[PDB]
């Protein structure tokens, strides 16, 4: 009789190697203090 | 001469364990304390003419 290849158990001669891509990353703007904060840290503003 | 027998392969390092959490990051406060005040004074002018 004939039979499908799926009827025969499969052994692999291939060596596996799983490489995955480094995914995209988004860098948002990020400051510890803005210019507004730096200017506001003064106690008196001469101009105002 | 003879062939070298299979070497012991490296292993994938176990990896880093990460604890999930929620963070609040605080910086040194440089903002002055602000509040409301009221001044009560009198402009006093003496003109010598």
């Amino acid at each position: 009789h004939q039979l499908s290849r799926a009827d025969v158990t499969t052994v692999s001669t291939f060596i596996d190697l799983n490489i995955t891509m480094l995914e995209d990353h988004e860098f948002v703007p990020l400051e510890v203090y803005t210019r507004h904060e730096i200017k506001d840290s003064g106690l008196l503003d001469y101009t105002e | 001469v003879q062939f070298e027998q299979p070497r012991r392969c490296p292993t994938r390092p176990e990896g880093q364990n990460y604890t999930e959490g929620i963070a609040v990051v605080f910086k040194e406060n440089i903002a002055p304390y602000k509040f409301k005040a009221t001044m009560y004074y009198k402009d006093v002018t003496v003109s010598q003419v």
